[PDB]
């Protein structure tokens, strides 16, 4: 029963915080070209007014179950990763739990967006799937790189071997897995370069094209949670935050800025930079990040 | 006594379903001659941990040793549960009396060769397996057919030539006592004998050098038939690699220096293995058809195993074993819900069929455990056995192995969702509404093998306890919840209820009313426009073009175009030795004569 | 004719076996043997005439039985026997199946030899069930006795006159699923043709290759205590004199 | 000079050569691969020489 508040701690807080870091990175594109844009809580706005209307859709019996288990695994892929020391458990947070319950927030956002219908919802569900299959090839690397210079999987073991000894974006044979991890996350996300299973405006939205009211707010759920889970899990492995309320409230502040850290470096490369072909996105991500990934994975080892 | 009836249980089962055809009895009495299998396996389960079980039936002068032993047990209960799932649903489909008399003399090949403790019962019931599957598959596409027939033939009897040399150079037949002089010999003939056996077993699994029978044997036949066509009789080529493990593992590791933490032996089989995912997967994206599609599906995974049962002494087959029965559990139900979508429609191209799944939701439902029980979904099987397999592969460090395995969890799922799309969602053609449900006797074995995944995906856990003891003294510690790695742990208790818990909360954010109106699919986007009923609107052609054409010189050279060049190499030669040394020219004979008796002078 | 003449030169081959020379007798008779199951058995592949089909086939069987003959002494000689009352039976049944083709369609060719699933009765499926065992694939017969020539070749001769008989069994495998394939699956003619004359007497020559095929032990006690006229001389000789 | 056995202890043999005479020497053997053809099509009396 404490675990259970504690669990519903850990979601309330991703939530109003996750939706702040979109409303952050909203913030920082609008300031990128010249505008004021939006204010600093504005998708709570968008939330709030999606789950307002009065219609629906509902293509289909699966077209609610699969992104209410887009929203399920994306929920399930923020409890295991360690959220300072406040963790519902701490005993397994291995790596590839949590690098494949990424991968399932984008089944579960397109196998529902596939149950409607469209050759938009075809197109953008066949310009998605590319990319989760072309970025596993250095994420693997990368989880591996960081596998053999620990050891240890159990994600307690490893911030614990960060705090006693060393930060982990130094020791090159790991920071080459970190470089592919920084190209691999603006894909992971959905920001510019790689932004494809987004599209808006080369094709309509691509998966998302047509959701509807209540639709459109679960996907914002999610899609805040994809972005506040991929980066603390970048920041718990490879930035590592450890650490009395006045302890932990600072442990989950300076957790907070790292957090914003590498958000800030995936929104100054994800607005300059223009969208990409999914014939492209194949073969770039096999030329340059899987070597660097790969000599970091001979370097690990 | 009660070892050798299940043997001639699915042969007698082949046997009396030829003669019964005189009324609708071929099904029922036929399909319980090959459950019977459970029963007897399950009545001598607790007589495992006793002293072990055997048999001689000194036959044809031979020994025929078969024994259950620790192991070869977990391969069997496998054997009978999904060669049980196609059967009773192998009693629709069929449109033949003579379906019956190879689909169950195949299960008792699968038998034998899983209680095979000697190799003359091994070779044997192996022999009986491919000919039954041939047989099967030999209705229709002969070339298909004959292409699986020379390959495995080929296999089998570059088994009994290896058998030969390892009967020559010991002496002994018997495979108990084999693994004591190789243990005896322990401390430049046996390079061949390893590799000969790979080629034996590559036959029947999907190494990227010999796997061109997988598209075509996996390809056209009953479908119904299929799910032990993968779920069991490519088991037998993980069986015979884990075989050769119990034969020698120390003796092919000193004859053979390790190029890393992992054996090169090992290695060399696990990187042909990961070759086999990677083009497994990439092969399953642009193979318009329902069935050759899940061909490379089916030699996909077989590549896990063979990682998994690569490289790493502990823990490697005690994971390559769980994801052996993790994916021919799961796709023993892909293929029946294949059947079952072939069946019930008509014609077998993605440009037949779309939008079905509203016909027939069970159908929807039970491979809708099975797409969880696919590339990695934590309470499901799937994610276990990908787990494991990842888990075997940082241990003893690998680091260029480890990601072509990852890359083939991520092309493992992209073509489910390939499958999923142009057959299931989008719009329905007009010449699927005379279609019907799914009939019960393919929904019982859906039901079986689903109950079965949710048993073995949450909790890992009583087949993970079964084969860590008595077998290869603990790699894990395992409970009945969770799996106690040595450095990992998995638990499947509190993985689980997460995932039903996250789900309520998200339903909390879902089911709140305010208007939940169904609407039509014919009436959609369409850039805002009207669309009506004859416009093609799902896409059904390639679905990868851009995935095609990225590796457009890696698919320029197939293996497909290179087997057939020296088969008709072969074949032309059979033209031309047919008209050299058989003339008509009688002299022609003479100079053959006096040709031996010049070489009878030379001595 | 051919059981007779491989008989009576592994006869007095093993008649001879003490004397200098005999050594390199067998190893090219061992050569020949094994260069005769590859030309034989490889020149049915593109064969038209269906009876050339099996008589390039009854040839290729009894060059293996060659190769056991005059290998070495024991394990494969009472085994080489085991084929040469074997094999009789089972080209009984070859000859039997294109006898009663070429005398009741007309002739051998494949143009009047395809379509005999539905047009003929069960003499096909005793060519069926006699194509079957060539390569030995089921429970049957020459399957046992085949095993036990391959395993005959293991103690001396190795692994080179292995690899041509058993290659040679591969190019088998081909050349009778190109028959049996275009006599059942290809038909397209429903002429009755009533041959029921040989329908029950074949059969009972093909429901003797399904006893012998699941017990042989039955069999195989006969030829270890016949393999003792070839084997050795001494209670040969003792048991003339 | 400096090392050869204890740059063999740390880097097993990938067969009776050491691997890291093996590594030096196949890039030594790509090296006489791309020098000499490298050496055909380049028309010039040093670049030709250069290779």
């Amino acid at each position: 029963i404490g675990v259970f508040l504690r669990a519903l701690l850990i979601i309330i807080y991703a939530t109003f915080v996750g939706f702040i870091f979109m409303g952050i990175i909203r913030k920082v594109t609008a300031r990128i070209h010249r505008r004021i844009g939006p204010p600093i809580y504005q998708p709570i706005i968008d939330t709030l007014k999606f789950f307002g209307k009065k219609e629906n859709i509902t293509h289909g019996l699966i077209y609610d179950f699969g992104i209410i288990y887009a929203v399920g695994a994306t929920i399930l892929a923020l409890m295991f990763i360690p959220l300072g020391p406040i963790s519902v458990l701490r005993a397994y947070g291995d790596l590839i739990l949590v690098t494949f319950l990424l991968e399932i927030p984008m089944l579960g956002i397109m196998f529902a967006a596939m149950s409607s219908g469209n050759p938009y919802a075809g197109i953008g569900a066949q310009r998605a799937l590319l990319t989760l299959l072309a970025i596993q090839v250095p994420l693997g690397l990368a989880i591996i790189a960081v596998a053999e210079y620990y050891g240890t999987f159990s994600t307690y073991e490893i911030v614990m071997a960060q705090q006693k000894m060393g930060w982990s974006i130094f020791h090159l044979p790991l920071l080459l897995a970190a470089i592919a991890y920084d190209i691999v996350l603006q894909a992971m996300f959905g920001k510019e370069p790689f932004d494809i299973m987004i599209a808006p405006g080369e094709i309509s939205l691509g998966p998302m094209v047509e959701f509807g009211g209540k639709h459109m707010g679960m996907l914002q759920i999610q899609h805040a949670m994809a972005l506040f889970a991929e980066t603390l899990f970048f920041s718990n492995i490879f930035l590592g935050g450890g650490v009395p309320l006045l302890n932990t409230l600072a442990s989950l502040a300076v957790l907070l800025v790292k957090q914003i850290a590498v958000l800030l470096i995936a929104i100054f490369v994800g607005a300059i930079f223009p969208r990409f072909t999914i014939d492209q996105a194949a073969k770039f991500y096999w030329k340059w990040p899987t070597i660097i990934a790969a000599i970091g994975a001979i370097m690990a080892s | 006594n009660e070892l050798p009836i299940i043997l001639l249980s699915p042969l007698i089962g082949g046997a009396l379903a030829w003669l019964i055809r005189v009324k609708g009895i071929r099904e029922a009495i036929g399909v319980v001659s090959s459950a019977i299998p459970l029963y007897f396996l399950i009545k001598l389960y607790p007589a495992l941990e006793g002293e072990p079980i055997r048999y001689s039936l000194n036959v044809g002068g031979f020994e025929l040793t078969l024994a259950l032993s620790h192991i070869s047990w977990i391969f069997a209960m496998i054997a009978a549960v999904v060669g049980l799932s196609a059967v009773l649903g192998l009693v629709s489909t069929a449109k033949d009396s003579n379906e019956w008399l190879f689909a169950l003399m195949s299960l008792a090949g699968a038998l034998g060769v899983f209680l095979a403790n000697d190799f003359v019962v091994f070779f044997l019931s192996w022999e009986i397996m491919t000919f039954a599957s041939f047989m099967m598959v030999f209705k229709y596409n002969r070339h298909a057919s004959l292409k699986y027939f020379v390959l495995s033939i080929a296999g089998a009897y570059a088994m009994l030539l290896a058998i030969g040399i390892i009967y020559a150079k010991t002496g002994s037949l018997s495979f108990p006592e084999i693994s004591a002089i190789f243990r005896q010999d322990a401390m430049t003939e046996t390079l061949l004998i390893y590799a000969l056996f790979l080629v034996a077993f590559g036959v029947k699994a999907g190494m990227f050098p010999l796997h061109v029978w997988a598209p075509d044997a996996y390809s056209e036949t009953n479908q119904s038939y299929t799910a032990m066509f993968s779920g069991v009789l490519s088991k037998t080529g993980v069986y015979g690699f884990f075989l050769l493990y119990l034969l020698m593992y120390g003796k092919l590791a000193i004859t053979l220096g390790n190029v890393r933490s992992a054996p090169t032996f090992g290695y060399i089989i696990a990187f042909l293995g990961g070759l086999t995912i990677m083009v497994g997967g990439i092969l399953a994206a642009l193979q318009e058809d329902i069935r050759k599609l899940f061909a490379y599906s089916s030699i996909s995974q077989i590549g896990y195993i063979l990682i998994g049962l690569g490289i790493g002494t502990p823990l490697g087959i005690a994971a390559a074993t769980y994801h052996a029965i993790s994916h021919a559990l799961f796709k023993g139900l892909f293929f029946l819900i294949v059947a079952t979508i072939i069946y019930r429609t008509g014609k077998t191209e993605f440009k037949d069929y779309g939008g079905l799944a509203e016909k027939m939701p069970i159908t929807f439902a039970m491979a809708f455990v099975a797409i969880l029980s696919l590339a990695g979904i934590p309470p499901m099987a799937g994610f276990a056995s990908k787990w494991l397999i990842f888990e075997a592969v940082i241990s003893r460090n690998l680091p260029i192995l480890g990601a072509m395995v990852f890359f083939g969890s991520a092309i493992g799922f992209v073509y489910l969702i390939r499958f999923t799309y142009a057959v299931w969602f989008g719009q329905r053609p007009s010449d699927l509404e005379d279609v019907k449900d799914a009939p019960l006797p393919l929904a019982i074995g859906m039901g079986i093998l689903a109950i079965l995944n949710v048993i073995f995906g949450v909790a890992p856990g009583l087949v993970a306890r079964e084969l860590n003891k008595l077998f290869s003294n603990p790699p894990i510690g395992g409970t009945i919840w969770e799996l106690d790695l040595g450095f990992g742990r998995y638990n499947g208790l509190l993985l689980s209820i997460w995932l039903v818990i996250g789900l309520i909360i998200a339903a909390i954010l879902y089911f709140m009313g305010a208007g939940v109106r169904k609407v039509p699919v014919t009436d959609t986007y369409q850039s805002g426009n009207p669309v009506t009923m004859e416009y093609n609107l799902t896409i059904r052609r390639n679905f990868f073009l851009p995935l095609k054409e990225a590796m457009a010189f890696w698919l320029k050279m197939s293996f497909d175009r290179l087997y057939h060049d020296i088969w008709k190499a072969i074949e032309e030669l059979a033209d031309l030795a047919r008209s050299y040394v058989y003339n008509g020219n009688i002299q022609a004979y003479a100079w053959y004569l006096a040709i031996i008796l010049l070489i009878l002078v030379a001595m | 004719v051919v059981k007779a003449g491989l008989y009576a030169m592994a006869r007095i081959l093993y008649l001879f076996k003490d004397v200098s020379g005999w050594s390199s007798l067998t190893k090219l008779l061992i050569a020949m043997a094994t260069l005769t199951v590859v030309f034989a058995e490889l020149s049915a592949l593109r064969q038209k005439n269906v009876k050339r089909m099996i008589a390039y086939s009854s040839i290729g069987q009894v060059g293996l039985i060659a190769l056991a003959l005059s290998l070495g002494t024991q394990e494969g000689v009472s085994a080489g026997v085991f084929h040469m009352l074997n094999h009789a039976i089972v080209k009984t049944m070859m000859f039997m199946a294109i006898g009663y083709v070429g005398i009741t369609l007309g002739g051998t060719m494949i143009e009047n030899f395809e379509g005999l699933g539905k047009r003929m009765p069960l003499t096909s499926l005793s060519l069926t069930i006699g194509g079957i065992a060539t390569v030995g694939v089921p429970l049957f017969n020459v399957f046992w006795s085949k095993l036990r020539i391959i395993l005959a070749a293991a103690h001396e001769g190795n692994l080179w006159p292995v690899a041509l008989v058993l290659f040679a069994s591969v190019v088998e495998a081909v050349y009778y699923f190109r028959l049996i394939h275009t006599m059942w699956f290809k038909g397209k003619s429903g002429e009755r043709i009533p041959e029921g004359a040989i329908a029950i007497v074949l059969l009972l020559l093909a429901m003797l290759i399904i006893v012998i095929g699941v017990y042989p032990t039955p069999f195989w006690n006969l030829v270890t205590k016949a393999g003792s006229d070839i084997v050795e001389v001494s209670k040969y000789v003792a048991n003339v004199l």
